[PDB]
C-alpha cells in the first residue's frame, strides 16, 4: 500500500518510518537477550560447580547440596537443565542427658579425645556428638591436660 | 512503576489513540518491572526466611559469661531492634509514577534475625540441620576452636579471659559507627533514576512546544499529530531506556542477595 | 418489562478460520448478563444495531420494517418471507399504520424505485447491525422465558444498500379465522475456538471485576494467584475559572457624557490606556438608534485585547450619520472626518435633542464645508484661512470668490428627524507592538475545596484537590514550584491565600482470586487508594484498600501475598484477609549443664531443579 | 507468488487437511499469520508452507 | 569515555545549540560510562591487593 499509493519522493517518506519502527523492535528483542543469556550462564556455573562438589565429592558447605548433612548425590538429565537428587542425612529421636566439660580425677583435668561427657542420672560416659552411643570413661579415649 | 499512558500522553485523550499504533510497547514495560517486582521479594525471603520456627532466648538472658545485649532485641521499645540495628537504620509520587510497597515489614524481618540468633546462642548450628539441639554455650566455644586445631582446653582454663575480651571487642563496634555506603547508593541509583525520568518530560525534542495541549490550543490537526508523534518517541525512547537499567541493575543486586545468602 | 439475557448475541465477527486459538475480538455485541426489553405494536429505537430474539414453533413474525421516517417520500427497507423464502427488498414504501380465502400482505401500498430485489419449542435468532451503509443479519434457527446456552450466529446476508436507519418496527401474523429486542455496545471478548473452527464459549471482558480479568490473560482458565488487570482513577468535578477583581474600570462614564461636546470640525480625542474595560455599560447602556461595529462583533468586545482604543466624540446632522463609515462622500465625511478603508473600530450614534437643542438658534457647533482636497484618514484640520475659488489673490478679505470656511448648524427643537442634532462616539483598537494591555473582564468563579477539580488561576491550568497550605510565599509570588519544577502550591488573586495542589488519586487495580477451579469469588485492591475515594467487608492495608475479603484476627501461612505483611486465602467458603504467620514458636529448655543428643536418625532425599541451556536463535 | 482475491503472499500451496466453517475463506495460525486459504473456484482448502 | 558533543556535532554551532532541546541525555552517558569506569579499578584492587 506505500509503493501503489505514492510517488516516488512520497513513499521514501513511508517507508523510512516503517524501518525505523521495525528496526527498534528488532533491536529491543535483541538487547533483552543478552540481558536473560548472562543469567542463563550464571545459572550453569553453579549447575557446573555442584556437578564437581556433590556429585564427585562430599560437601560441608551448609545448604549447598540440600539439607542435613551431605552423603551423596545422583545426577538426572532434564530438557533444558539438570536435575540433582541429594542424599542427606538428618538425626533424628533425641534425649537429653547431663554434661560436664571435664572429669577431676586425681587432681588432674581430663578431656575427651573425640566426644562429650555425658551423665545418665547415676553414670558418666563418652559419646560421640552425632549419634548417642555410650563408652566407658577410661585412659583409652580421654588425655589429661592441666 | 510507570503508568506507560500517563507518562507519555499524560491526562490528554487524543493521545490515546494515538499511542494504541505504536503496538504492545506500554505491555512490554510492565511485563519487564514485572519481573523485577517479583524477583525483589524473593530475594530477601532467600537471605533472611532460613529458619523454620522462631526460637526465643531464655528470660535470664546469662551465658557463662559473654554478653550479648548490643546484638539482642531491646524489650523497651516499640520496634523491638537491637541497639546496634537502630545505629544502622539511623545511617541511611510523580506524573504516573509510583512506589510500591515490600511484602515484608522490617518488623517480620527482625523477627527472622532473632531467631538466628536465638537458635545460634543455644544450639549453635544443630537447627539447621535438624531439631535443635541444647548444648552450654561455654561448650559450644570449645567445639569451635577445635574445627580450627586449637586444643579444647584453650578455651576451658581461660574462659573468663576469652569472655571479657570478646565483650569488649564486640563493644568497640558501635564506636566504629557512632561504613553503609554501599546502602546507600543503591537508594541514590533509584531516586537518580527516577528524578531523570521526570525531567525528560521537560524536552521539545525538535517539536514546536513540548506540551500535547498547547500544540493543538495553537495548530490544525493534520500537523499536529506529527509534532506529538515527536514527543511520543522521544518520551517513548525515555522509558526504553528507564526499564532497560533497571533490569541490568537488578542482576547486580541479586548477585548481591545470592551472596548475602550463601 | 426487562429480562435477563445470559450469554446470547455473540455472532462470528468476521470470516478467516482460526483452530485453538483463544482470540481476543473488539466489536459490537449484545453484552451478558443485560437488560433486554420484552413484548408481546409501537415504533423503536436504532441507536446502533439490534438483538432480536423469540421463541414459537410456528411463524408469527412476519417480516420487520427499517429506516429513518418509517414513511413514504424516502426509501426504506423491507423483509418479508413467506412459505418460500426471504425476500429482501429496498424501495420507498406507504406502510400501513397496522400492517399485518387465506389472503395477505396488507403491509404497504407502494413500492416506487426499487434498488434492490432478491427472492428465491424452536429458538430464532437475530442480529441487526448497520456499519458503512452494509445491513448485516446474523442468524441461527436452533430447535429446543429463554433457556440458558451459548451458540454463536453465522452471517447470513451481506447487503450493499446505503440505507440508513433509526427507528424500525415489527409484523405479526393475527388471528382471524413473543419477542425480544437488545441492542449492541461496544465490548471486548475473548472467544475460544474449538478444532472445527466454531466459538464455543466467551468471556466478557469490562463486565464482572473477574472477567475484568480473562482479558488480561487471554484465557479462560486463571490459576490462582493476584492478578493486576486495570487502575483506579479519581475524576475531577465542575471547571472553576478564578482571577482577579477589576482595579479600575477605565472611565467611559465621561467620553460619553461630556457635558460640552465639541464641533465635528476641531473634534475632541481621548485615548484609553491600561485598564479594565466592561463595554455591557454600552451595548446594555441608553436606548439608542445606531451601533455598527466593523471590525470585531459587539458581543465579542469581552474576550479580545488591544493597545490603545481611541474614542472620538462630536456632533452633526441627522441624516449624515450615513457617512461616519468606511468609504463614503459628503460635505461632511470628506473634509470634517474620515474613517479609512480597513477601519477595526465600532460606531456609536443617538439622538440627543433635548439636551443640546435650545430654541432660538443654539450657533455654537460649527462644520467645515470648503477646503482644497479632501482629508486623510485620522487627520485634524482647524485653520481658518479663507477660502480662495476664483483665480484672483483673496488677501484675506470677505466677498466675491472668497468665502469663510465656517458655518453653523441651528438646531431648534421643532425640527424633523434628520435635521435634530445627534451625537457620535467612535471607538478604534490599534495593537501597535504592547505585549499586553487593556483586555476584557474576567468572569470569577467562585472557589470550592478539598474536591477534585479542573482549576485555572489566572493562566495556570490544572487539575488536583486544593487544601489549606502552610507555605509563606514572599510578597511577591504568585505561585510555588516543587523540586522537579512542577507547581504545587498557588495563591488565590482574590483572597491572597496559599492553597496546595495534589493530583486526583489514581492506582493499579489488581484481582484477587482462588482460581476458577476453587470458586468464583473475588477481591479486589485499590493500590494506595483511601478507603473515601474508591467509588460489604473494606478492609485498609498499607498497600490500599481490599474490599470483598474479611479480615480475621488468627495467623495463617502465607497464600496469596498481598503485602506489607498481609496475605489473602480462600478458606472461611469466602475470602478473607490477614497478617502473615513467620512460622511456630519453640522454646529451647537451654540450662548451663544439660545436652541433647539423638538417638536415631533418618536418610532424608531431596531434589534440586537447575536450568542450564536456552534456544538458539 | 499468489494472490487470492486480495490476500497477497508468498508460499508453496498444498492439499490441506484442515476444515473450514461453510462461511470462512481462510484462517490464521496461532500469532495470526495466514497459513491456509480457500480457492474461490474451486473450493479447497490449501495450506501455505 | 566518549565526549557525547564531539561525536554528534563535531565543531559545529548550529548542531551544538540544538543538542539543547534534548534534555539531559549527555549526563546519562558521561555518568553510566563513569560510573563502569570507577569499579574497573577496584576489580584489580580486590584481586591483587
Ligand atoms: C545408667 O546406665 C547404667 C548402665 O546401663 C545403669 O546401670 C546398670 O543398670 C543395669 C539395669 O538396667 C544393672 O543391671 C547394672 O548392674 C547397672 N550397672 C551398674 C554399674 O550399677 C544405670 O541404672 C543407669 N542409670 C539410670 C538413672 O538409668
Ligand atoms: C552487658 O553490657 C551492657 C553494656 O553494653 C551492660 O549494661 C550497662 O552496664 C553498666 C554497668 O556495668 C551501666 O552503667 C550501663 O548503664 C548499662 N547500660 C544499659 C543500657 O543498661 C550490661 O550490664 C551487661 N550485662 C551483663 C550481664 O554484664
Ligand atoms: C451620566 O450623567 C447622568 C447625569 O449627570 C447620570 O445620571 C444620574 O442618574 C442616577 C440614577 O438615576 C441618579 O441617582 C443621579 O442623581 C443622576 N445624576 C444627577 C446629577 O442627578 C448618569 O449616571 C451618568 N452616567 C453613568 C454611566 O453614570
Ligand atoms: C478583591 O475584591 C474583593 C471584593 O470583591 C475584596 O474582598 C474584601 O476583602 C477584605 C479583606 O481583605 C474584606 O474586609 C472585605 O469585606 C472584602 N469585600 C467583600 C465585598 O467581600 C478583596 O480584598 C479584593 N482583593 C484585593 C487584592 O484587593
Ligand atoms: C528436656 O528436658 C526439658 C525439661 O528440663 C523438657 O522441656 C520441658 O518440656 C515440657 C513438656 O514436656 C514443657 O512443659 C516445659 O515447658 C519444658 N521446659 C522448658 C524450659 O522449655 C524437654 O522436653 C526435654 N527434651 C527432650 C528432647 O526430651
Ligand atoms: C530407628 O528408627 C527406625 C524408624 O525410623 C526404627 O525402625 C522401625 O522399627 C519399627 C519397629 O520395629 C518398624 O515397625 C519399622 O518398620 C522400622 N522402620 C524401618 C524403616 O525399618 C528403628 O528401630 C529405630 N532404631 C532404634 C535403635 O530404636
Ligand atoms: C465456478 O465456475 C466453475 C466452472 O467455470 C464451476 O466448476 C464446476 O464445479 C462443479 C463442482 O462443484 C463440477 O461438477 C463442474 O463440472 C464444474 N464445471 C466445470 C466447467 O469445470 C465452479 O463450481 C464454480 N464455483 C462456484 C462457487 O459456483
Ligand atoms: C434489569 O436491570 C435493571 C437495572 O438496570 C434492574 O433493576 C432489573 O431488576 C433487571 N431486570 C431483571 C429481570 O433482572
Ligand atoms: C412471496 O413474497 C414475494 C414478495 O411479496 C412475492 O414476490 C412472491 O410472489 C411470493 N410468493 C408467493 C408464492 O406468493
Ligand atoms: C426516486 O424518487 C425520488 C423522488 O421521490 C427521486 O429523487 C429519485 O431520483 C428516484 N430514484 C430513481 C432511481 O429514479
Ligand atoms: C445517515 O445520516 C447521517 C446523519 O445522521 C448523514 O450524515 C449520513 O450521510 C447518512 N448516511 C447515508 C448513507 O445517507
Ligand atoms: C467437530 O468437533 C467434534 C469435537 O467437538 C469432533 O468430534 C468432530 O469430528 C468435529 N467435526 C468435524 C467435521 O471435523
Ligand atoms: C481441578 O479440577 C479437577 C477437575 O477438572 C479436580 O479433579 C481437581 O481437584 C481441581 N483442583 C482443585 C485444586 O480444586
Ligand atoms: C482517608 O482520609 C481520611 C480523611 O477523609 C483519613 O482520616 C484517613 O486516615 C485516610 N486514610 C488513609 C489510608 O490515609
Ligand atoms: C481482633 O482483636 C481486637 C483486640 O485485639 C479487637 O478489638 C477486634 O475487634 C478483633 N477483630 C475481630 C474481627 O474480631
Ligand atoms: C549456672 O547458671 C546459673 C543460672 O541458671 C547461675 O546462677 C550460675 O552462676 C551458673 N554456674 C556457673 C558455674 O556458671
Amino acid at each position: 500500500d506505500i509503493l501503489s499509493r505514492l510517488d516516488p519522493p512520497e513513499a521514501e517518506v513511508q517507508i523510512d518510518r516503517l524501518i525505523t519502527g521495525r528496526l527498534q523492535s528488532l533491536q529491543t528483542y535483541v538487547t533483552q537477550q543478552l540481558i536473560r543469556a548472562a543469567e542463563i550462564r550464571a545459572s550453569a556455573n553453579l549447575a557446573a560447580t555442584k556437578m564437581s562438589e556433590c556429585v564427585l565429592g562430599q560437601s560441608k558447605r551448609v545448604d549447598f547440596c540440600g539439607k542435613g548433612y551431605h552423603l551423596m548425590s545422583f545426577p538426572q538429565s532434564a530438557p533444558h537443565g539438570v536435575v540433582f537428587l541429594h542424599v542427606t542425612y538428618v538425626p533424628a529421636q533425641e534425649k537429653n542427658f547431663t554434661t560436664a566439660p571435664a572429669i577431676c580425677h586425681d587432681g588432674k583435668a581430663h578431656f575427651p579425645r573425640e566426644g562429650v561427657f555425658v551423665s545418665n542420672g547415676t553414670h558418666w560416659f563418652v559419646t560421640q556428638r552425632n549419634f548417642y552411643e555410650p563408652q566407658i570413661i577410661t585412659t583409652d579415649n580421654t588425655f589429661v591436660s592441666g | 512503576s510507570v503508568d506507560c499512558t500517563m507518562y507519555i500522553c499524560g491526562d490528554s485523550t487524543e493521545c490515546s489513540n494515538l499511542l494504541l499504533q505504536y503496538g504492545s510497547f506500554c505491555t512490554q514495560l510492565k511485563r519487564a518491572l514485572t519481573g523485577i517486582a517479583v524477583e525483589q521479594d524473593k530475594n530477601t525471603q532467600e537471605v533472611f526466611a532460613q529458619v523454620k520456627q522462631i526460637y526465643k532466648t531464655p528470660p535470664i538472658k546469662y551465658f557463662g559469661g559473654f554478653n550479648f545485649s548490643q546484638i539482642l532485641p531491646d524489650p523497651s521499645k516499640p520496634s523491638k531492634r537491637s541497639p546496634i540495628e537502630d545505629l544502622l537504620f539511623n545511617k541511611v509520587k510523580f506524573n504516573g509514577l509510583t512506589v510500591l510497597p515490600p511484602l515484608l515489614t522490617d518488623e517480620m524481618i527482625a523477627q527472622y534475625t532473632s531467631a538466628l540468633l536465638a537458635g545460634t546462642i543455644t544450639s549453635g548450628w544443630t537447627f539447621g540441620a535438624g531439631p535443635a539441639l541444647q548444648i552450654p554455650f561455654p561448650m559450644q566455644m570449645a567445639y569451635r576452636f577445635n574445627g580450627i586445631g586449637v586444643t579444647q582446653n584453650v578455651l576451658y582454663e581461660n574462659q573468663k579471659l576469652i569472655a571479657n575480651q570478646f565483650n569488649s571487642a564486640i563493644g568497640k563496634i558501635q564506636d566504629s559507627l557512632s561504613a553503609l555506603g554501599k546502602l546507600q547508593d543503591v537508594v541514590n541509583h533509584n531516586a537518580q533514576a527516577l528524578n531523570t525520568l521526570v525531567k525528560q518530560l521537560s524536552s521539545k525534542f525538535g517539536a514546536i512546544s513540548s506540551v500535547l495541549n498547547d500544540i493543538l490550543s495553537r495548530l490544525d490537526p493534520p500537523e499536529a499529530e506529527v509534532q506529538i508523534d515527536r514527543l511520543i518517541t522521544g518520551r517513548l525512547q525515555s522509558l526504553q531506556t528507564y526499564v532497560t537499567q533497571q533490569l541490568i541493575r537488578a542482576a547486580e543486586i541479586r548477585a548481591s542477595a545470592n551472596l548475602a545468602a550463601t | 418489562s426487562y429480562t435477563n439475557s445470559f450469554t446470547r448475541g455473540v455472532y462470528y465477527p468476521d470470516k478467516v478460520f482460526r483452530s485453538s486459538v483463544l482470540h481476543s475480538t473488539q466489536d459490537l455485541f449484545l453484552p451478558f448478563f443485560s437488560n433486554v426489553t420484552w413484548f408481546h405494536n409501537p415504533v423503536l429505537p436504532f441507536n446502533d444495531g439490534v438483538y432480536f430474539a423469540s421463541t414459537e414453533k410456528s411463524n408469527i413474525i412476519r417480516g420487520w420494517i427499517f429506516g429513518t421516517t418509517l414513511d413514504s417520500k424516502t426509501q426504506s427497507l423491507l423483509i418479508v418471507n413467506n412459505a418460500t423464502n426471504v425476500v429482501i427488498k429496498v424501495c420507498e414504501f406507504q406502510f400501513c399504520n397496522d400492517p399485518f380465502m387465506e389472503s395477505e400482505f396488507r403491509v404497504y401500498s407502494s413500492a416506487n424505485n426499487c434498488t434492490f430485489e432478491y427472492v428465491s419449542k424452536n429458538l430464532r435468532e437475530f442480529v441487526f447491525k448497520n456499519i458503512d451503509g452494509y445491513f448485516k443479519i446474523y442468524s441461527k434457527h436452533t430447535p429446543i422465558d429463554l433457556p440458558q446456552g451459548f451458540s454463536a450466529l453465522e452471517p447470513l446476508v451481506d447487503l450493499p444498500i446505503g440505507i440508513n436507519i433509526t427507528r424500525f418496527q415489527t409484523l405479526l401474523a393475527l388471528h382471524r379465522s413473543a419477542y425480544y429486542v437488545g441492542y449492541l455496545q461496544p465490548r471486548t471478548f475473548l472467544l475460544k475456538y474449538n478444532e472445527n473452527g466454531t466459538i464455543t464459549d466467551a468471556v466478557d471482558c469490562a463486565l464482572d471485576p473477574l472477567s475484568e480479568t480473562k482479558c488480561t490473560l487471554k484465557s479462560f482458565t486463571v490459576e490462582k494467584g493476584i492478578y493486576q488487570t486495570s487502575n483506579f482513577r479519581v475524576q475531577p468535578t465542575e471547571s472553576i475559572v478564578r482571577f482577579p477583581n477589576i482595579t479600575n474600570l477605565c472611565p467611559f462614564d465621561e467620553v460619553f457624557n461630556a457635558t460640552r461636546f465639541a464641533s465635528v470640525y476641531a473634534w475632541n480625542r481621548k485615548r484609553i490606556s491600561n485598564c479594565v474595560a466592561d463595554y455591557s455599560v454600552l451595548y446594555n447602556f441608553a436606548p439608542f438608534f445606531a451601533f455598527k461595529c466593523y471590525g470585531v462583533s459587539p458581543t465579542k468586545l469581552n474576550d479580545l485585547c488591544f493597545t490603545n482604543v481611541y474614542a472620538d466624540s462630536f456632533v452633526i446632522r441627522g441624516n449624515e450619520v450615513s457617512q461616519i463609515a468606511p468609504g463614503q462622500t459628503g460635505n461632511i465625511a470628506d473634509y470634517n472626518y474620515k474613517l479609512p478603508d480597513d477601519f477595526t473600530g465600532c460606531v456609536i450614534a443617538w439622538n440627543s435633542n433635548k439636551l443640546d437643542s435650545k430654541v432660538g438658534g443654539n450657533y455654537n457647533y460649527l462644520y467645515r464645508l470648503f477646503r482644497k482636497s479632501n482629508l486623510k484618514p485620522f487627520e485634524r484640520d482647524i485653520s481658518t484661512e479663507i477660502y480662495q475659488a476664483g483665480n484672483k489673490p483673496c488677501n484675506g478679505v470677505a466677498g466675491f470668490n472668497c468665502y469663510f470656511p465656517l458655518r453653523s448648524y441651528g438646531f431648534r427643537p421643532t425640527y424633523g428627524v434628520g435635521h435634530q442634532p445627534y451625537r457620535v462616539v467612535v471607538l478604534s483598537f490599534e495593537l501597535l507592538h504592547a505585549p499586553a494591555t487593556v483586555c476584557g473582564p474576567k468572569k470569577s468563579t467562585n472557589l470550592v475545596k478539598n474536591k477534585c477539580v479542573n482549576f485555572n488561576f489566572n493562566g495556570l491550568t490544572g487539575t488536583g484537590v486544593l487544601t489549606e497550605s502552610n507555605k509563606k510565599f514572599l510578597p511577591f509570588q504568585q505561585f510555588g514550584r516543587d523540586i522537579a519544577d512542577t507547581t504545587d502550591a498557588v495563591r488565590d488573586p482574590q483572597t491572597l491565600e496559599i492553597l496546595d495542589i495534589t493530583p486526583c488519586s489514581f492506582g493499579g487495580v489488581s484481582v484477587i482470586t482462588p482460581g476458577t477451579n476453587t470458586s468464583n469469588q473475588v477481591a479486589v485492591l485499590y493500590q494506595g487508594v483511601n478507603c473515601t475515594e474508591v467509588p460489604s467487608n473494606v478492609f485498609q492495608t498499607r498497600a490500599g484498600c481490599l474490599i470483598g475479603a474479611e479480615y480475621v484476627n488468627n495467623s495463617y501461612e502465607c497464600d496469596i501475598p498481598i503485602g506489607a505483611g498481609i496475605c489473602a486465602s480462600y478458606q472461611t467458603q469466602s475470602i478473607i484477609a490477614y497478617t502473615m504467620s513467620l512460622g511456630a514458636e519453640n522454646s529451647v529448655a537451654y540450662s548451663n549443664n544439660s545436652i541433647a543428643i539423638p538417638t536415631n536418625f533418618t536418610i532424608s532425599v531431596t531434589t534440586e531443579i537447575l536450568p542450564v541451556s536456552m534456544t538458539k536463535t
